[PDB]
């Protein structure tokens, strides 16, 4: 299992440009390619990709063709390329999971013993990052059901190597701003994360409306975590954590105060320094 | 840095002529290096203009680098660890106002090298003060915003 | 002599006990360095005024 | 069946529900938090039963429709706030 | 026996004697009991090593399950009267073995060290980030049902 995974800018550029490539060549809404990485300690950094001539069909959701031939030779060749980065998965430019996938997870299971698939959504997005990573499981159903192979999410994110961040701070120099301050950087940050809490709050509500409805079969799992879910929800206004909210409140605006306080003195301070080198530099003139 | 090359002809360098046309002003890359004129540049191989193509579709990727999730955005920074940080910055604050002080006192005093050799080797009472002041109140106000918006969210 | 943070009740004829909480720092660092700023600020009295 | 917040059960309560005493109810309540279908603590002097968390249970459609319902209330608290950090640091906010 | 001290629940000394003493301290011709607790001044010393570790788990269980709880239920719980429960509980206490403070006026005892803001206030910001893991996990079930369930 991998908890972590770390994608990179060159991936994410690698896969854009194979969507881009395909689209030119013909009509697929779809593109998989073989993602090649480290092994970091249970963190899977993947560093590089290639894509791989890959099709499917639209209605039996098990006419797929892909190039393992084809997979191998160009691995093969990275390997001579460079060494250290060894298959650790595939990823799929689809906006969502697919049927085909667990076929095709097998499929490169046959290479990397414990491999990661990663759906980077080339379509541009607002609320959330890129890529979405899953990890193939067998889900032993406490219901007695068969058990059956499901994907399950690992945390991914984005981060770079050092010539990495370097490329792309100089691709993002005119349109990435910097000249924020730390403070608004933190404001952004946090309204951001309220948008994102709000559109997983909206995701589960529209899920409830289909079930509710009857489009979709209750699931049982999920109706669990819900309830869990809402019953972790905490209590404001208990009248004890209302007192160490107050507490803790002030004991951080007694030192914003003081910190106020002394950028107000250091103020004043510059201000006496400009004002007596102003008075000096007149009376020099006026000498 | 980097930079694109095409070779001089020892042929024409030799036969007088310059192998490369002016029809544009678009010769003023960067006033070439002393490292490239000394290692052979406009004379065995000159350098072509580089420039770069943005779609604004890979660099919503390229932005989407350095984001943070919304569980990061909405965290509240461990409490005892926020008090022991203000605690400890406080005192370092302390400490640099008795500097501060100080400074202030034998600052106008003289000043034949309180220009720039009055500070060097020394700790600065002000600045540092002033970046204590900054990450204290940057971090407080944060972590109040962040409490006040979670105690109303997750109500 | 403060060797346990208690308070014996005559009447009833008991001793309650109180887990006294510590005396918070940052709170004295804050008074501390309140004092000094104020040196600072006698200071800035003392260039500001007389120069300026 | 009790809500989230007065969710304080008395072994008066207790008792009456299961059919056992209050001298017995205390130990029903050690035997449940110990094989982790509920989660809480005891305060016998006041023979109150705090519960903070049970297994997770089946749900009906209705149950589903009104958990959806306390979901949209949520989201528009969040949407509430959303909005009002937004428009109050617009200036700042980048 | 050994289920019954592993176990997160509490068990009466007279029982346990009752259940387990004849053929733990004696008896068991057909399968040899042994010596642990033989009718010798170790045996009795070890007896009451073992009745001791009988409060103790006691003690443990009802630190970890009660927020507050009376010493004449506390007493009748541990087999002991109220004056032995009590010491019992406070050599415990001054050992550091078990945090507990008695109200004697009142014939209290609650385990529950005062709250702290620093404390409350972290208890509600895990709670706030487990619910915030806990609904990344049921969107991505979500998102799994959805694809199982929505092409065809």
């Amino acid at each position: 299992a991998v908890q972590k995974v770390v994608v990179h800018p060159l991936v994410l550029l690698s896969v854009v440009d194979h969507f881009n490539r395909i689209g030119k060549v013909g009509n697929q809404k779809r593109v998989v390619g073989v993602l090649l990485g480290s092994w970091q300690k249970k963190v899977l950094d993947v560093s590089n990709s290639f894509a791989v001539p890959f099709d499917e069909d639209d209605k039996d959701d098990s006419v797929w063709f892909l190039d393992h031939d084809y997979l191998e030779n160009m691995y093969g060749m990275f390997k001579k390329v460079n060494a250290r980065e060894r298959i650790v998965g595939w990823y799929h430019t689809g906006p969502k999971l697919h049927k085909n996938d667990i076929a095709i997870n097998e499929l490169m299971k046959r290479y990397c013993p414990n491999s990661v698939l990663v759906i980077i959504d080339v379509k541009p997005k607002d609320l959330g990052l890129p890529t979405e990573a899953y990890i193939s499981v067998e889900e032993v159903h406490d219901d007695g059901t068969p058990t059956s192979k499901t994907f399950e999410h690992v945390t991914s994110e984005i981060g770079a190597e050092e010539a990495e961040e370097v490329g792309v701070e100089h691709l993002l120099r005119d349109i990435k701003d910097t000249t924020v301050g730390t403070l608004s950087q933190r404001i952004t940050n946090q309204v951001h994360g309220l948008k994102g809490l709000n559109s997983k709050l909206l995701d589960i509500r529209s899920y409830l409306e289909k079930v509710a409805t009857g489009k979709l079969p209750i699931n049982h799992q999920i109706i669990y975590q819900l309830q869990d879910v809402f019953n972790l929800l905490p209590d404001v206004s208990l009248q004890e954590f209302v007192k160490a909210f107050y507490l803790k409140t002030n004991d951080q605006m007694v030192v914003v105060y003081l910190a106020s306080l002394i950028r107000s003195v250091v103020a004043l301070h510059n201000l006496i320094n400009n004002k007596i080198a102003n008075r000096d530099a007149e009376k020099k003139e006026g000498q | 840095v980097i930079d694109a090359f095409r070779l001089i002809n020892a042929n024409m360098m030799v036969l007088g002529h310059e192998p490369r046309q002016t029809t544009s002003n678009l010769g003023h890359l960067n006033k070439p290096s002393i490292q490239a004129l000394i290692h052979g540049l406009n004379r065995h191989y000159y350098s072509i203009t580089i420039n770069y193509r943005k779609n604004e579709l890979e660099q919503k990727m390229l932005l989407n680098l350095h984001k943070k999730s919304w569980m990061e955005g909405l965290t509240l920074q461990d409490y005892s660890e926020h008090c022991k940080h203000n605690e400890s910055v406080v005192k370092e604050m302390l400490e640099l106002a008795k500097n501060y002080n100080k400074a202030v006192e034998e600052e106008d005093k003289m000043t034949p090298e309180q220009l720039a050799i009055k500070n060097v080797g020394k700790q600065d009472p002000k600045r540092h003060l002033e970046e204590h002041v900054d990450v204290l109140m940057t971090s407080n106000i944060v972590q109040c915003l962040a409490a006040m918006l979670d105690t109303v969210v997750f109500k | 002599d403060k060797k346990f943070h208690g308070i014996l009740d005559q009447g009833e004829g008991v001793l309650i006990i109180f887990d006294e909480p510590p005396v918070d720092k940052t709170y004295e660092a804050a008074l501390e360095t309140i004092q000094n700023m104020s040196k600072v600020v006698d200071s800035l009295y003392n260039k500001a005024k007389k120069l300026t | 069946t009790r809500p989230a917040n007065h969710r304080q059960l008395t072994f008066e309560e207790i008792a009456k529900s299961a059919k056992i005493t209050v001298n017995e109810v205390e130990l029903l309540v050690m035997k449940a938090l110990s094989v982790g279908l509920v989660k809480g603590s005891i305060d016998e002097v006041d023979k109150r039963v705090h519960m903070t968390w049970v297994q997770p249970r089946v749900l009906d459609l209705q149950q589903i429709k009104g958990m959806k319902d306390r979901l949209e209330f949520w989201c528009t608290d969040v949407k509430s706030m959303e909005m009002l950090v937004e428009h109050q640091a617009h200036d700042i906010l980048t | 026996l050994l289920k019954l001290f592993t176990t997160m629940e509490l068990m009466r000394w007279s029982t346990l004697v009752e259940d387990y003493g004849m053929e733990l301290r004696k008896g068991s011709l057909e399968s040899p009991a042994t010596d642990v607790f033989g009718s010798t001044e170790e045996g009795e010393k070890r007896w009451k090593d073992l009745k001791n570790r009988v409060v103790e788990h006691n003690i443990r269980i009802m630190a970890k399950y009660y927020t507050r709880i009376t010493m004449k239920r506390m007493a009748q719980l541990l087999d002991l009267s109220v004056d032995e429960s009590e010491a019992f509980l406070s050599n415990l206490v001054v050992n550091k073995t078990i945090f507990a403070k008695v109200d004697r006026l009142a014939g209290i005892i609650n385990f529950q060290r005062p709250k702290d803001p620093n404390n409350l206030l972290n208890d509600w910001s895990q709670k706030l980030n487990s619910l915030m893991s806990l609904v990344n996990k049921t969107t991505h079930l979500i998102a799994k049902e959805e694809m199982i369930h929505n092409l065809q």
